[PDB]
């Protein structure tokens, strides 16, 4: 991917996480688990939903072919009618197919982006107090109970806690 | 040693999408936006039934081809369905002036009311029940278009006709008439004593003069003669004037245009399914919330937007594996 | 302890833009690229005034409807403005052949020079000042189209006319003429002794023969009769030939086409504002440097490109907060 | 944003900076202040200006409707004329609206990108000699006077100066 | 001290591309996708040679203008090339009915076979070798269109013609004929004793009646008279019937339509290059694998898609320096 | 560039590398050299090739003008014919030019992206065992023979080897 996260430094996705698009797996003395990051997940949902509705709403006034009949001595204008309606049909078909391809790719790199920025969010917080394994995981130098984990999830992690 | 990980959703969905650089990319969530299904039936549109001409054309219907009695008194329609090549059209051969423009007029009409404007019984000095042909048989017997009358000579005389009709109704009136082009002079005198004839027709807008063409031609449905048909729209309070000394196929029934609105003339071989829909195509109806479809360009009703694609899938979720 | 920060501009601008994933995103800098304003006036285009027909049509102007004297001698125009439904058109009822094609011709013309090609005084053997009607009143008095002459019989005789006119000028010549279709035979002999008449017209290109249609019709502006008008473009050095034994509405004034160029026929109810502009629409003029506009499709002059949008704003700066 | 900088690790923008789109705030013994980064700002200006002119120049030959008149028996071709001109009107309207949406988003992610790359420019330079606070700010381990600050702004920072 | 670096390809290519934010960006690899070259020749299309009318028009060819003998017996063609303004057209002035619709028909035809349907020798009671004019000279001598015959009176009598022809072949038949519009009554009696004449023509589909227009007109190629030409397509097993008492320009040679298929009428001043190609334009042929071209819209054969660009280069590699 | 690599932290490209689009230069006691990274290079090739073929295949049904002739009294429909064919010509020209500009830019930022992700691939691996010079180069704290270099190129680098 463009941002290196999905199928990048993170090997694969989590079959385990079911309440969100991106999130955390934590492991401590109280146990292990998955949690979904609501802010980035929700914002992603709004992004893609609005993309779908924009794509749909921009093509609500396309081109409707109506039927015209011509006689045996109106072949020139009959051909004109046919060629014009085919023409419009073709510009609109092209537009639809193209838009879908483009915005599909934008969507994928958008999710990849969201993942990397989440990872950077935790990284920027833990600075010294954990080590980057290299695969999306941080190994703490201190004990991190559930409250500390949640403090990292909501963004309030109190760094003032040594680690050597 | 405690640890925290950042990750992303993955599932067992096999839904693929395509991008500009890669084809068939598996994703977690996807929205298909192209309707690709129809019921294969011709249906009412919002409760109002279409007009399904069978083996009749618009001309056979309007002029009243004896083989088209199914459509003598047609109720309000939503759209009109005609077959590609209707068998019952002009039973007596000839032509229909500005046929295509008239068919175009029908696109904006949803209801006719047939009215008798000049009764077959009002002709005192001409014969009015002898204009029949074996080219237009009804139940194995010579007949003719039902909405017009092929007037012929009475007692070896065809006095010049001066007939006028004032559209007193509040609706526009579709009025039809014709001229007979005979195959020879003997036929001309036999049918209409006078050798040299005309039909003049005048409204506030129309000013035309017809002369029949007496000539030898190849036979269509057994006739070397031709019938040529004409039409006009009489405005409310305008009169139509006919004058003729022969060859006049006079109107008897005309059509009040009591409903203007959206409509269409559909080319389809299908018949009437007993159903209802919001969107109709020549090959079947569409019940979809989808924005796009790939069934038929020529659509009527509240329809998705036609497109020539075989597949349109939008990615919403992310890359699977 | 010293520190360095990386940051970005922010301001108090409230200008919003829209993106594909988010609507109404506030930004620091933005360029609107859609003109949405006009002056509500019809203006000269680069100093050259339009031709504003008032309650006259193109036909009333060209044929010289007595009610259209404002336009007897019209100077050079940029474009032509006609109302949706002009009241002064064909004062004596009838029709104008290929009217739409002629209006199309006017799109490419910016100046006529009226010239007398056959003087009303040159008719020795016919009457030339008696072709007037109460259908074309001037100041409460019977009159007629000013550019043609309704010739009538003199001393109970209408000798056949043979008249020819050679376009000696270096410009193309627009030439108009007409035929009278009377309501009855008595009227025919009364106006033009001869019962059976024709008008033949021939150029290097034109070869036509008109016969009047004597018939009873409903009255428009008090007349059951009709006037039918025809036109042609005489090439430099080609002659036009008329021959007729009745019913001939002869040309007197024709139109030299002295200026070809871009022009248009505008449908608008507005009148003349005393202004000047580079771009004109049927609802007002546009003075903009903008690339797009949403006012009217039918534009003339150096204009932005019409588009059906209500808002087109391009982001240039970055996201505010 | 796609690159995580604007409304990302950097909380908000600076009302204070007025001579550029991106830049620096510095604080030392000689004082504090804002400076604009000319290279990235100017390059951004060229980028967006050229985008505007490209968008404008690609639509200089659109479709001008002219007027055609038809009589009461030319309704088929009249309908054809109308339907065709509506058609073109609709393809062009669609194109304009679409282009604007797309390039607006590209513009926004372009500015976001510029910010992140500027931040990376300073980061890659200061390596050991300052600490990443996490919010776009670097706290020096050494004294950094105005000349040192400018040496970081123009890209010439002489790293050979210890910091433990 | 050991080290590892990440880097990217760079070369000495000077190929530039353009992006939405930057113009003339140098890259390592690039694909141009626009063909901009042609051979300047008119070539056979897949081995089948075009029909290159020289200074003849389609009308001069079909009617058999004496100056167009190069095209008396034309073999199978791929497309037809006509000059902008051919010099040899209607040698005797007049007109050709529905000329444009017929040219349109030729777009779908690749081969005619000329057949004699009514031999010049079969006329017993009329003269058939005296319908020649100095307007249609052959080798300095009065002549006429070769595919039709200008019949004239024999022994001061022009008996009415009744002639019929049944299309017995399995192909559609293109049939041409004409009427003479004389400049005066004396000419009428001199050529065709009868003062009042007609030509009637009838098929299963056609029912027309022509009357000549005797009138004075300006001279084209020395003639005030006009020839007016008509055509029809006789169906397999339908007959065509002619009846006339004067002014009849009768068919002698008609055209079997033995090859339908794609074709075109090209406007070009170029002549025949002795070459072969897959794609032809009015200004030269195209041998390209390219998807786009900028040479000419009006293309025939297996061609790239025309576009109004001067340059279309797609980046494939990366940014150079 | 959008991702900061090409003409970014890496100054210029390597004239020396000829077997790939992206890659490595290594220097050790056994010597120095260039190697191309096949996976990212090949994937890039597939990406751009498929882009070219998609761009081409989406425009295989454009609009072919045929010739129609009109007489001196068919000027309205003649003008209609001309205006319509010009119209289609213009929508298609616009589409082609636009598509080329857009996908050219996408291609460039795609290569830039590939470079940065390759760099991150090595970085995430060497963590402590080398230092980031800042210019795309890593200076090892340990000896890295050819086998170790290749272990970094194929992604299998065995980090368990101290470096202080
Ligand atoms: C039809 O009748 C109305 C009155 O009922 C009359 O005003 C009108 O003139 C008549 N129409 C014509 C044209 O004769
Ligand atoms: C008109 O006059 C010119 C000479 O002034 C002459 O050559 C030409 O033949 C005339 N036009 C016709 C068709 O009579
Ligand atoms: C032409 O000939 C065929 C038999 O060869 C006949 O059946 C047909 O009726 C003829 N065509 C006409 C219309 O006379």
């Amino acid at each position: 991917g463009l941002f290196g996260a999905i199928a990048g430094f993170i090997e694969g996705g989590w079959q385990g996480m079911v309440d969100g698009w991106y999130g955390y797996h934590h492991s401590n003395e109280q146990g292990s688990g998955y949690a979904a990051d609501k802010e980035s997940t929700q914002k992603a949902i709004d992004g893609v939903t609005n993309k779908v509705n924009s794509i749909i709403d921009k093509m609500n006034t396309q081109f409707e072919a109506v039927g015209r009949e011509f006689n045996n001595l109106e072949r020139r204008i009959e051909n004109l009618n046919k060629k014009m309606e085919d023409g419009f049909l073709d510009v609109w078909t092209y537009n639809a197919e193209l838009l879908v391809l483009m915005e599909n790719e934008r969507t994928l790199d958008f999710h990849d982006s969201n993942v990397k920025n989440l990872y950077d969010k935790v990284r920027l917080q833990l600075r010294d107090n954990a080590k980057e394994l290299g695969n999306g995981c941080f190994e703490f130098y201190h004990k991190c109970d559930n409250e500390c984990m949640e403090s990292i999830r909501n963004g309030t992690y109190n760094y003032p806690q040594y680690s050597e | 040693q405690d640890q925290i990980c950042i990750g992303y959703h993955a599932n067992n969905s096999t839904e693929q999408v395509d991008t500009i650089m890669e084809k068939n990319v598996t994703v977690t969530h996807a929205q298909d936006i192209l309707e690709k299904t129809h019921n294969g039936k011709l249906c009412d549109l919002d409760g109002v039934k279409p007009l399904i001409l069978r083996d009749c054309s618009v001309a056979g219907w309007l002029l009243g081809n004896p083989m088209c009695d199914e459509f003598i008194n047609v109720p309000e329609w939503s759209y009109i369905v005609e077959k590609a090549n209707p068998t019952n059209d002009l039973c007596y051969p000839g032509s229909f002036n500005d046929y295509e423009e008239l068919k175009h007029l029908l696109s904006r009409i949803n209801h006719f009311e047939k009215i008798q404007i000049i009764p077959k019984s009002s002709w005192s000095d001409h014969e009015a029940s002898s204009g029949v042909s074996s080219a237009c048989p009804y139940l194995g017997s010579p007949s003719f278009f039902r909405n017009v009358v092929w007037l012929i000579k009475k007692n070896s005389t065809y006095p010049t006709i001066k007939k006028s009709y004032n559209n007193t109704n509040q609706e526009d009136l579709l009025v039809l008439w014709g001229i007979h082009h005979p195959n020879d002079a003997a036929e001309q005198t036999r049918l209409y004593q006078n050798p040299t004839t005309y039909i003049s027709i005048g409204t506030s807008t129309l000013n035309q003069r017809l002369v029949p063409k007496i000539a030898t031609r190849s036979k269509v449905n057994g006739q070397s003669g031709r019938m040529e048909f004409f039409w006009t729209i009489l405005k409310p309070n305008d009169a139509i004037n006919f004058e003729s000394n022969g060859n006049f196929i006079a109107p008897e029934y005309a059509y009040k245009i009591v409903k203007k609105g959206d409509s269409a003339i559909m080319k389809s071989e299908l018949e009437y399914g007993n159903c209802n829909t919001k969107c109709q195509t020549p090959m079947g109806a569409i019940n979809s919330s989808m924005p796009f479809h790939n069934i038929h360009p020529l659509t009527i009703g509240e329809c998705p937007k036609y497109v020539k694609s075989n597949r349109l899938v939008l990615a919403t979720g992310l890359r699977n594996s």
